């Protein structure tokens, strides 16, 4: 999907009837793919950071389409949760899609230290897995797939420091006047 | 004229508005 | 300049859901840690000072390197540079500012002359740097009367003299420098920031008279933004800059390469 | 007509519920200095324990007849709670039971969600049989109402749902803390239960204070493609307390 | 969760909207005696100008990739406004942008509606090309995202939507005044925009202060008979001001 | 010249001690609302955790050269504590370390008991080797000073005790929280340690805040029948705190 | 900051013995001169000022010498250095600090450029020193856009300009720099201070453009600790340091040589 | 602002906390 809009959406199946993962991402603001998002990009200009994060999800499927997802952030110190059980023991949020498209949920700044590196080594801020709580359900005569979007912003909490050059962008060879 | 940041003196030795140092917040 | 602190939170079982919102609105959903999790209570020190506009662009960066090549022979004829002034030339800088649709600020210009020697000796070299406003007579020789700088601003630099530097009051004839421009000429031409951000031009010329040692002058130019305001933030530049005063970006026989790193499967980062 | 329940580091939602109901009308609490008998400083693991623990989704179909789990036990493997459970002789707690199950405007069906105290089931047999520990201790999986021969029917609980499993009629079940999930109206039920039992605390292992029970009173009918929906269960214990600190029993 | 917008002799409705959003949070107004530079009595045609002007509905399908129009210009033919526009050198105004698009409970899809300031697009080519006046001046029709060869690609703007047309990533677009039309939730969006630009007034012709942009972030899927719905646009300028009264330019 | 230490459901004695010593002179405590960064309700299991945990007695002889264990870790299997340890990313605590070792009026010998912070040992080798996680994570058994070839000396810590294991001289060891067990005088040592480390809490697994070390500075000599006595270790953590509630890591 | 004085003492014949104690306790026995000897009475001037933390580490020392070798030919391709920042590289310094388990302080970095000439002439040389934070794009050529230093901190030095120097605010994301670390990776790897004390890296590059005279740049780096606190003192380093971020010390086919001098017999020093 | 050690003036000409000279005791 790399050079289209479709990289910004995630698709769900009416046919999936199980505790199935749907996707996951590292937490570090300048972690991939966050990095390229406003915040990520901004962070990418500082060496340090701390705060909680505000992830928001918007369902897009027909109005008559229902579902219940599970949004879970799993504290670092361990590795990507493989099962739904494994996931939900951490900080999470059961999302019921009903009327209000969106549902914001937070990644509590939870660090050993105060600030963290904008550019992480092998050190992580955990991840955010996405699971089927119920099953995407439709009526007869309805698209059986569902677009699902994801955003990020920093909390009253969030904060950056140590001004430094951005990496998410380069210049090799001169610009024409 | 001296102040407190994140005590020191600083008047502007310069006659033009731009000449002056970095602003405050 | 401080960040709010974090407040103890408790086991909500409310008929009121704050987490559920709608982005349609066009609004960023207002939810804070406590809202969603029995939280601790944290006294926050953390400081946004550095996260201040002036703290960002308030740093000196390079915008231009103007190389002048000394040619003994026709000495009084060449041996002068020109540069149409602008920031759109040196990504690093450019991108930042290109963060917002308008910016206003005074400028601190700092200079770095570098003499690459060519004969076994340097001798004594003296440079002149005349800022030449649009309309002002452009020098056309190492000896143009124009370097009398009777009203123009010129600054001199010699081997051994410490880096020169000066200050410049926000110019333009409108409230702010245009970072972008969705408009054309009085002659429907030149769709570009280029329409406005003619500032005039910078000119250098070695003063030292006809001599012996062939050599090279590599004056680099550096710029700190002072007393800063800006409006209407825009998304950052995603790829390389092609040319100045244009948003263009499609490159001769090469991929549209972003910055996004690709992966195998979404169910694993 | 909405709802957001938060516990420990966990939060539930439901865009449509019948206003949850409280066990016998008593919000759970720690043990009274006056009632206690455990003469030692009880341990209260708090956010770690008193958090939400999601089960193992069971599958409802036009043929499903019922399921149940017993409390505690069920969450015998669930983090500290489970751990603290065995490591201590005695324990006490109430829980928040949230049973969720979405569907669509294009289905019909009804479930009785009911929490039962000292729920003594009856082995399905004539004369001196009892029930086998192992069988009233399923864990997160629970018991399904499977009508098809067991390995040791000599210690099998009755598979007779409509008899509430104990020689009481389903329908006079409402006499217990209960809600109904009626697909056409709500999509999840919720119940908060204080500690109930005739002593301060009791053995976490030897005995299940509670016993949740679900029953498709009204068969899951549909013309939709999906004719089998899952029923998820999520439970948060509250006011988690343990005394009799020792080794971990097995 | 409703809405009635009135302007001049025109009134809009929408039985279901996300509460419209204000440009940068500044309600539009006339020019400040303090800021002005146009030293002549500006003309304010009021109800005649500051009214609702409905565009030319463009057709969204499961294949549509995006459209945009630039402000002013677009309404260069729309009554007095248009007229007053050319007859005067200078002009200033903010607008009310109401993008409407109904569908049904039985469709899905999502549009990003975003108003952009000084929206400088980028010609789709390698080296010294620019963009051709004529091409960033479509009028009411706007630009479609048509990927199929143009008569003079030497002055064609990029047809690369997802790059916001200017070497910025779609998705970091929200940094602008924006709403979303998500068929399943709302059925129209709305935005009110003050005058934004680094001078009191600017040439109505030579420059477009604004630039609306729409993009099917989420493809119009449906099992319904109608699989192509129209998107209508309606715009009211506010606080219409012109100086430099002279002949009508062409 | 006596002593009775009580923790959780556990109590220690010693009919003869040198008055225990406090870590750096700070009695342990919970985390400051002011210092904390873990923005979630920490869990404090209290009597269950903050209790005495007795190790695995190691055997001292006229030939023993030294042992050490690292904290936390050591008690990675010890009840709730251990459990809570892995189930949470982050944890904090101080401990009470009671090292006991009886003998008789008819023996002689001396042990340095010393608790070390951020005790970074050094692999016993020339050039790019490091130490292997597994090796600085012995558990209750600890490391003995065994001078006889290891399975992977490429990641073995130095077996050089007298160099404090890190290129510092034993004897300038007293600069740490320490006592001495001198058989002829005392028969057990004790130390209480607050949380020490440059952040509120740290990963219970990835890092050992502490590191106890014992060394027979003075060889166990005797004319008695028993010429090998055991050294028991007992530790109580205090103010047990965990954040980052999730699944149990392995 | 003063030292107590010494008080007249007298012929004790007490049932109370202060000299007799027990080290078992883990305590340093409290006994003073007077306690044990009919002493004089002395007014002490002696000052511990110098014996102050800041007085110790508050002195500038070398931590790194970064030698760059000018190669005319591929000029714009090499001719740039890198240094992963840290103090663990230059014993003198290292040892002191390695006196304590944690330290907090701001840093004053001082520079010493040395031009070892190779052609019969030096010419004009200009250096750049970009401090590059972890995450920031690392330069890969004497002409990497990265040296536009649009947000990074860069400092310039030329032949004749006086020693450059600047100040740096305690960095890290925890209350103190870890001197030691009894912990591993999120991937159980790298048992070392190395886990944390990635500070980013320092980079130099000669600005002076393609020229004539082959030469060498020997920029030495010097560091004074300011506004200092430290905790948990540890025994000093006993032998040579092998490698950085490791306590290791066993050396290729050589003795474990302390500092202790050996003697013939204890009944004679 | 001037003082007594082991009389002299010293304000901070610098705006940042670190910029400042060696501490007192
Ligand atoms: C003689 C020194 C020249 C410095 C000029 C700084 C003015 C910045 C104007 C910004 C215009 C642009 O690049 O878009
Ligand atoms: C660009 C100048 C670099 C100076 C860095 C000083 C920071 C000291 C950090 C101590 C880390 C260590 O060596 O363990």
């Amino acid at each position: 999907y790399i050079n289209s809009e479709n990289m910004y959406s995630v698709v769900l199946q009416s046919s999936i009837n199980a505790p199935d993962k749907i996707f996951s991402i590292r937490t570090d603001v300048a972690s991939q793919p966050l990095a390229t998002t406003l915040i990520g990009e901004i962070s990418s200009y500082f060496t340090h950071w701390t705060g909680s994060l505000r992830f928001s999800f918007m369902f897009c499927g027909t109005a008559n389409t229902t579902v219940k997802l599970l949004l879970a952030y799993t504290p670092p110190g361990i590795a990507e949760p493989t099962t739904r059980k494994d996931a939900m023991l951490g900080t999470h949020v059961i999302w019921d899609v009903g009327l209000q498209s969106t549902i914001s949920m937070v990644v509590p700044w939870i660090s050993a230290s105060h600030y963290r590196n904008t550019s992480p080594g092998r050190s992580t801020s955990g991840y955010i897995t996405c699971w089927y709580q119920t099953r995407l359900v439709i009526p007869p005569q309805t698209p059986p797939t569902a677009r699902l979007l994801c955003f990020v912003s920093g909390c009253k909490d969030f904060c950056l420091r140590m001004a430094r050059d951005t990496n998410l962008h380069l210049q090799s060879g001169a610009i024409a006047q | 004229a001296q102040v407190s940041r994140q005590n020191y003196f600083n008047i502007n030795y310069f006659k033009d508005a731009a000449s002056n140092g970095a602003s405050k917040l | 300049l401080v960040v709010p602190n974090i407040n103890s939170s408790n086991p909500t079982t409310s008929n009121s859901a704050p987490a559920l919102d709608a982005a349609e609105t066009g609004h960023t959903s207002s939810v804070q840690p406590e809202d969603v999790i029995e939280t601790r209570y944290v006294q926050t020190s953390q400081t946004r000072d550095e996260m201040s506009l002036e703290s960002f662009l308030g740093r000196s960066g390079c915008i231009h390197e103007s190389k002048l090549e000394v040619t003994l022979a026709n000495y009084n004829k060449e041996n002068f540079t020109v540069w149409a002034i602008n920031l759109q030339e040196m990504a690093q800088i450019r991108r930042k500012f290109e963060l917002f649709t308008y910016t206003r600020f005074d400028s601190e210009i700092t200079l770095v002359p570098c003499i690459s020697a060519l004969s076994q000796d340097i001798g004594h070299i003296t440079m002149q740097y005349m800022y030449v406003p649009p309309g002002a007579p452009v020098p056309n020789s190492r000896d143009d009367y124009a370097w009398q700088s009777g009203t123009n601003a010129s600054v001199f630099w010699q081997h051994g003299q410490a880096y020169p530097r000066f200050s410049l009051p926000f110019l333009s004839v409108a409230s702010a420098y245009y970072m972008f421009y969705d408009g054309y000429d009085e002659q429907d031409q030149n769709y570009g920031t280029a329409n406005t951000n003619n500032m005039g031009s910078l000119c250098s010329r070695i003063v030292t008279e006809k001599h012996i040692h062939k050599v090279h002058i590599m004056t680099r130019i550096y710029h700190k933004a002072k007393h800063v305001k800006a409006w209407c933030p825009r998304p950052p530049r995603a790829l390389e800059y092609t040319r100045a005063h244009r948003t263009n970006f499609k490159i001769e026989d090469r991929s549209i390469q972003t910055a996004i790193v690709t992966r195998p499967i979404i169910t694993t980062a | 007509r909405i709802i957001q329940i938060t516990r420990g580091d966990s939060t539930i939602t439901s865009q449509d519920v019948a206003n949850a109901i409280v066990a016998y009308g008593v919000w759970p609490h720690y043990l009274s200095s006056k009632d206690a008998s455990a003469i030692d400083k009880p341990s209260q693991p708090d956010t770690s324990s008193n958090r939400f623990y999601t089960l193992r989704s069971v599958t409802w179909s036009s043929s499903s007849k019922g399921w149940w789990w017993k409390l505690p036990d069920a969450l015998k493997d669930m983090g500290i709670f489970g751990e603290n459970m065995f490591y201590h002789y005695l324990g006490r707690s109430g829980y928040t039971i949230h049973v969720q199950c979405n569907a669509s405007k294009f289905h019909q069906g009804t479930l009785i969600v009911a929490l039962i105290p000292e729920h003594q089931i009856a082995s399905a047999l004539h004369g001196n049989v009892n029930v086998g520990y192992n069988y009233t201790h399923p864990g997160e999986t629970g018991r399904e109402v499977k009508a098809e021969t067991r390995l040791n029917p000599d210690l099998q609980p009755t598979e007779e749902y409509w008899l509430n499993f104990d020689g009481t009629l389903l329908g006079n079940i409402t006499i217990f803390p209960h809600q109904f999930i009626n697909l056409r109206s709500n999509n999840s039920a919720t119940i908060i239960a204080p500690y109930v039992n005739a002593v301060p605390m009791d053995s976490m292992r030897s005995h299940n204070n509670w016993s949740l029970v679900i029953i498709p009173i009204c068969p899951l009918e549909t013309s939709s493609a999906i004719n089998t929906i899952p029923i998820t269960i999520s439970i948060s214990p509250m006011c988690a307390e343990f005394s009799g600190a020792r080794a971990k029993r097995q």
